[PDB]
């Protein structure tokens, strides 16, 4: 198959969206049809922890959040195009998983 | 302690071939993450490391449940004085300069 | 809160030291005084041990530890 | 300054002591003798017991080992050096053994060669 | 001798098999998502890991 998927995952929306837009622009410059981004429900990594190191005081808890955003984009291209568009000096945090399936 | 001496010369060979190392406190286990498969029991080897770095002449630095060591040239002189192995056998670590 | 109070029994114990003789009088003997001597232990026919493995003697079940071999007539 | 049995024997004994090993205790010494893993053994007899001497000499004949008779083992015990730990320490040695190879495995020496060529002839 | 005692009955809920990966503290462990710290150590490093107070 020529079907290739890209999964871009990061904790912020800005860098992830900029990377997605740049990748889509690069793919669209080539006369290639590419499926639109699909946005996963951004699973949230809640952790609640007692504030006081000891067991004294009013019962106060820190509610820590880690928001992980993940996007998938589908297209049809040989490996050379994908690995030439990947090395674009990506901004930090936007983990890329490119799969052929 | 309760350390044998053949394990001592084995660990001295290890220090001579190794020099700079990072350690993790692991005693009661039968399988270590990154310092097993040496054909030698792990507990005595790690206690040998404890002797090396707590004999009172080589300083340590412990944090994040780990040991990073600064092998002083005093240790080099001590090893040369005891085991009488000339330092003309340069360590192999001095490649990829 | 109180102490552990490990005091009622055994106030002080002395170490267990074995009066192991430096001379092999109880262990092995020749009783012949010759170049060729006899051995006072039964030949081990097991091939899971060495060729110099000599067992001691007790009231029964010669306790080697490594193999726990006991002579029985099936 | 001089070359003899004692001068190199002290060094070989000290090297055997340093490289751990050594048959210690009543066991693992006679066992190592009867397994014929080693080809040398130095035994001393300075007290009044001839039966042990006769027994070990018969065993040496059985192993075709010529007994070496050395006088004043205190000479070896004082020339080899007994520095040990700290400023005090004087542990004597009566039994001389060297597992795997008779001279040593760390160095190559012609002392083994001269010993063997004196033993054969 | 050693093998005559060790591994007799499996310890399938061994508490001592875990510790804080920063200070080796037995209590208040945070094993969720693999932090494996005492909650105090996690609070010390939570902002550096990526966990932030948003709500």
């Amino acid at each position: 198959i020529h079907r290739i998927r890209i999964t871009l995952t990061s904790r912020n929306v800005k860098s992830l969206e900029k990377v997605c837009a740049d990748l889509i622009r690069g793919a669209k410059e080539k006369n290639l049809k590419v499926k639109g981004p699909v946005r996963m429900p951004t699973k949230t990594l809640r952790i609640t922890t007692r504030k006081t190191p000891c067991g004294e005081g009013s019962k106060t808890w820190d509610r820590f959040q880690m928001r992980i955003h993940k996007r998938l984009i589908d297209l049809h291209s040989p490996s050379e195009i994908v690995k030439q568009i990947t090395s674009i000096s990506i901004e930090p945090g936007v983990e890329v998983e490119v799969t052929i399936a | 302690m309760l350390m044998p001496k053949k394990n001592r010369i084995a660990i001295y060979e290890l220090l001579f071939k190794e020099g700079v190392m990072v350690a993790k406190k692991d005693v009661h286990m039968p399988k270590h993450p990154e310092l097993a498969d040496k054909n030698v029991p792990n507990l005595h080897v790690m206690k040998a490391m404890q002797s090396l770095k707590s004999r009172g002449y080589v300083k340590e630095q412990f944090a994040w449940r780990h040991f990073y060591w600064y092998l002083t040239n005093e240790g080099i002189q001590y090893l040369r004085d005891y085991l009488h192995l000339p330092p003309e056998i340069v360590p192999a670590t001095l490649r990829r300069s | 809160k109180k102490r552990k109070k490990k005091s009622y029994t055994t106030p002080k114990k002395n170490k267990h030291k074995r009066k192991k003789v430096k001379l092999a009088v109880l262990k092995y003997y020749k009783v012949d005084e010759n170049g060729k001597i006899s051995r006072l232990r039964r030949e081990c026919p097991s091939d899971e041990c060495g060729a110099g493995v000599f067992m001691a003697s007790h009231f029964d079940r010669h306790y080697c530890g490594k193999c726990c071999l006991t002579y029985c007539f099936n | 300054g001089v070359m003899d049995v004692n001068t190199a024997l002290q060094e070989v004994l000290k090297t055997a002591l340093i490289h751990d090993g050594l048959a210690r205790g009543i066991r693992e010494a006679a066992k190592a003798l009867d397994k014929r893993q080693a080809h040398l053994c130095v035994l001393a007899s300075n007290c009044d017991e001839p039966m042990y001497v006769k027994l070990v000499e018969a065993l040496c004949a059985e192993h075709q080992i010529n007994l070496i008779k050395v006088d004043d083992n205190k000479k070896l015990g004082e020339w080899v050096g007994l520095c040990k730990i700290d400023r005090e320490g004087k542990p004597r040695k009566v039994v001389g053994c060297s597992c795997v190879v008779v001279k040593d495995y760390g160095k190559e020496s012609q002392a083994k060669d001269v010993i063997e060529e004196y033993f054969k002839c | 001798g050693h093998q005559q005692l060790y591994w007799s009955h499996p310890r399938k809920f061994g508490q001592g098999s875990r510790s804080c990966r920063v200070c080796s503290n037995r209590h208040g462990l945070i094993r969720k998502y693999g932090l494996n710290m005492c909650r105090q150590c996690f609070r010390q490093y939570a902002k550096d890991i990526g966990f932030i107070k948003l709500d």
